[PDB]
């Protein structure tokens, strides 16, 4: 259209003109430029020439239009008609309202938790403090590891930030919050299409007292393949810049050499650094393995101390450290090395609490617990249950029990938003003690055995896993090392192989050949030369860790590539994210373009759209909230496009959405008619 | 000087002041009653708050303290009373 | 069978259901000629250390074998057992793994491996106990229409003391009375 | 008689 405004001063005519344009919402036009023409001081001066637009450069430096609700309409539109991936297309169910605890932001600003301690004494002071505490310090895994195990890591940021206040007050005496890394980088940008950095930043703001902890893989940080050291540093600094303060560092084959580069970065950044031994085997069974003995675990701790880690941590990623094994392992570790010990288990045998209470007796300093309603099975032991279990025993778990129950009740209702993604695991699986299948593997591997038509032949797949372990030496079962032993167990049962058979016919499994090249590390048993030779059939077996065969990445070119592609301003987080996960970031950006920030929608609306005649309020954040009412969808018109009659912020709107569900020779009543 | 302004009114004059306030780059808080939740004026502002669910229509635009809470809670510098509600209420201005 | 209520670790939980009340109850049962003294903890209320001092007590005071039974509604039923086992228990009540947990009895398949390293030893066949679980896990899926809504440990039983499935079946009825949302006052009234 | 008549890949 054309817009005319008027005032007593050319400026006020210009001010009026400006807002008349933004208030003018036509949801792709000249508006941003013309607004810049108004706020152009050269215009206001009242003297220009025909070459006013050509002369001035950043007139065209328009800022993108606040499409906003028109995009939010498109999303709720597309999902309401065509559903959401991996979710049974059902009308948006009726969940409970689940009122949420809050705590004054001024009061939470009064707390002085264990981040204050890192801001007063260094990392070494935080570690030397933990030692002194007689009480049991707890790390909480609800924001990260608990829902990775139980809900395919689908828990969205909106559900975390909405309790962040109470969580910051409940775990105010807690060591750390586990919230980032693991698989929360990949699943966020790709599945929930939400930025993990904003999960980090928005939580760091809301929870400023407790330390923030993540799970960092030594080989590749949060990546999927192998990376040059140059990128391991970049990512570690930027997470450190954004609030991460406790980096747990593990390697899939307990190989210290790969953990050194991810280590120099955490020292450099000045945060806490957890060197971790991943636990395999049975310390109580002498006949189970001659490699992973109590001597090995005490050696690695001394190795882990010499390499300069601030806390030694133990990761029972398959629930294989039995209650009595916990008692000896930690107590024998506690007296040989002088770091605090950070124990982490998964309650797959149902003995997770029994591991801990034993572990506390041997004097463990920090334990990994999840809130009750998100605990048990392939998750962490219940913090709630544990607190009461130490009733009567000398040691006490430093936490806010009544605050945890409130945190449990909230998470109990919230989880039902995510019931589409529940694991199939309903009960403890005590036979992990044989096959050593990691968390959610003896179920995930069963669905893959069914694919090959081995679904009812699972005894021979379970047994093959345990055989495959011994076949590759005695190795550690954790991603990616668990994937190779997995893929290797199907293969031999796929075409009827055994131990000596796979060597004897070898010259006649993409992960396995990647493994025997050493592309994931160097095993603590080495390789079997005869076994090795037949799998890769002759190429370069890596003679050192994978990182040093890799050229450092030029992050300046990446910044150029993204700036040409995107609008312009590319931040460092944008950079390392593209480097670590190219396709997903690229895809995440395209999705960000179409639909805006979906990390703001309530989790049900994110997953189900809305139903006919329902109203939905969205926190655009802090006082700004938009209200949407779905009136009706139409039948598909001549094409496959339906008309959704909307009501947003009082103004009626409509969106048109693609529905997914001679000449001619026609037939009318069994009669072949031709045009 | 006046970062963010709140209008203790509704409808035509509230929409009016919200326009002049935007023109000078001022954020605008609106207030609305239960019976006014579907008003035009509550969507023209940068923020919006129901004064009191307990308070009933006319009271929601006439409770001095229930309004001022909203203002303080929202980091307000100035209140424009519009015309007719509290525009002439010496004690409100106090 | 002594029906266990409250807590014997808190001196100000009750003035009545205290440690010596159960001892006095047990001797009477011996004097009344029952061949086995069994403790029916119908609510998962017998905390680990409480189990060590209740059992170690009666083990001396009554000359009957002791038969323990509990529900893992707190998530500490196995710990309760492992304590009583180390305090001289004779028989425990367990369910096969896939049919255990929560308001059921503690997991048999787990407690077997739990005791690896400690003095005693669960007399049973794990190899057979695994197969029984793989069976019962499946047969259980024909009864999905009847599973409780309890999906995780609930520590608040240590307050209201509701037994096997009464903080499940109550909230069900409580909603059918205009008070389901206000179930904080029911869990305070029921406690009261 | 013969009659003549989730999102993931
Ligand atoms: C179907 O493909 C349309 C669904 C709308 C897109 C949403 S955004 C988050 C989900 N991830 C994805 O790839 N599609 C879903
Ligand atoms: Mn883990
Ligand atoms: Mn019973």
């Amino acid at each position: 259209v054309k817009l005319s405004t008027h005032a007593i001063s050319f400026k006020q005519a210009e001010e009026k003109m400006v807002r008349s344009l933004r208030e003018m919402r036509i949801r792709k036009t000249n508006i941003p430029f013309l607004i810049n023409v108004m706020k152009n001081k050269k215009f206001t001066s009242g003297d220009y020439t025909t070459k006013f637009i050509e002369e001035t450069p950043e007139l065209f430096d328009i800022q993108p239009s606040l499409d906003r609700g028109t995009k939010t309409l498109e999303y709720i539109g597309n999902v309401t008609i065509n559903g959401f991936p991996n979710v049974e297309k059902r009308p948006k169910p009726d969940y409970e309202l689940a009122s949420i605890p809050t705590v004054s932001s001024s009061k939470i600003a009064s707390f002085s938790g264990t981040k204050q301690l890192l801001d007063e004494v260094g990392p070494k002071g935080v570690a030397e403090w933990v030692k002194k505490q007689d009480d049991v310090l707890l790390t909480d895994t609800t924001f990260r590891d608990a829902h990775q195990s139980l809900l395919a890591t689908r828990v969205r940021t909106k559900d975390m930030i909405n309790i962040a206040s109470k969580t910051a007050d409940v775990f105010k005496d807690g060591f750390s919050l586990e919230m980032w890394g693991g698989a929360t980088f990949d699943v966020a940008y790709n599945f929930l299409k939400e930025n993990p950095w904003e999960r980090l930043e928005r939580l760091r703001k809301a929870i400023p007292n407790v330390l923030f902890q993540m799970l960092l893989r030594a080989s590749n940080a949060v990546g999927y393949k192998n990376y040059p050291d140059n990128v391991i540093h970049k990512f570690v600094q930027e997470s450190a810049k954004a609030g991460i303060d406790v980096f747990r560092i593990f390697d899939s084959l307990n190989w210290v050499d790969q953990m050194k580069v991810a280590n120099e970065a955490v020292q450099e950044a000045g945060k806490i650094s957890e060197g971790t031994i991943c636990y395999t085997g049975d310390i109580l069974n002498p006949e189970r393995s001659n490699i992973y003995t109590l001597e090995y675990y005490v050696k690695l701790a001394k190795e882990l101390e010499r390499e300069g880690f601030h806390i030694l941590a133990i990761k029972d990623m398959a629930g294989l450290l039995k209650p009595k094994a916990a008692y000896e392992l930690i107590g024998e570790l506690k007296s040989a090395v002088d770091l605090p010990i950070h124990l982490h288990t998964h309650d797959t045998s149902g003995n997770g609490l029994l591991t801990y209470k034993q572990a506390i007796d041997a004097g463990v300093d920090i334990i990994d617990t999840a809130v009750a309603s998100m605990s048990g099975l392939t998750s962490q032991p219940s913090a709630n249950s544990l607190y009461y279990a130490l009733n009567g025993f000398p040691r006490h778990l430093r936490t806010d029990i009544e605050g945890m129950e409130s945190l449990s009740h909230y998470w109990s209702t919230v989880r039902t938003y995510y019931s589409d993604f529940e694991s199939d695991i309903k009960s403890p699986n005590t036979e992990i003690y044989q096959h050593e299948m990691p968390g959610g593997q003896y179920s995930n591997l069963s669905q893959q055995a069914k694919s090959l038509g081995l679904g009812e032949r699972f005894d021979e797949v379970k047994d093959m896993y345990r055989r495959v372990n011994f076949l590759f030496g005695d190795i550690v079962k954790v991603t990616p090392s668990s994937k190779v032993v997995g893929d290797m167990a199907l293969y031999m049962v796929q075409n009827d192989l055994d131990e000596q058979s796979v060597i004897t016919d070898g010259y006649k499994p993409e992960s396995v050949v990647s493994f025997f090249k050493g592309e994931i590390g160097q095993p603590v048993n080495g390789f079997n030369k005869d076994l090795q030779a037949v799998i890769l059939k002759g190429q370069e077996a890596l003679t050192a860790r994978p990182g040093e065969y890799l050229e450092p990445v030029d992050f300046e070119k990446v910044r150029e590539l993204l700036e040409e592609e995107q609008q312009g301003p590319v931040t460092e987080q944008d950079i390392i994210s593209y480097v670590l996960y190219p396709k997903v970031y690229e895809q995440y950006i395209q999705t960000r373009n179409q639909y805006g920030n979906l990390s703001l929608l309530d989790t049900p609306t994110f997953f189900f759209g809305m139903r006919n005649g329902e109203t939905v309020e969205i926190e655009i954040d802090k006082g700004k909230r938009l209200i949407i009412k779905l009136e009706t969808i139409s039948e598909p018109d001549e094409n496959g496009n339906r008309t959704i009659y909307y009501a947003m912020n009082g103004q009626a709107r409509r969106i048109y959405i693609k529905d997914e569900n001679p000449l001619l020779i026609t037939e009318a009543m069994k009669m072949e008619t031709t045009i | 000087q006046i970062k963010k302004l709140l209008v203790a009114n509704r409808g035509e004059i509230a929409i009016r002041i919200f326009a002049a306030a935007a023109e000078l780059d001022i954020s605008t808080v609106a207030i609305y009653s239960n019976e006014d939740k579907s008003s035009l004026h509550r969507y023209k502002a940068d923020e919006s708050y129901l004064v009191g669910s307990d308070l009933g229509p006319a009271e929601s635009y006439l409770n001095i303290e229930r309004i001022i809470d909203v203002a303080k809670q929202a980091n307000v510098d100035a209140i424009h009373p519009g015309y007719g509600f509290l525009s002439e209420n010496e004690q409100f201005a106090r």
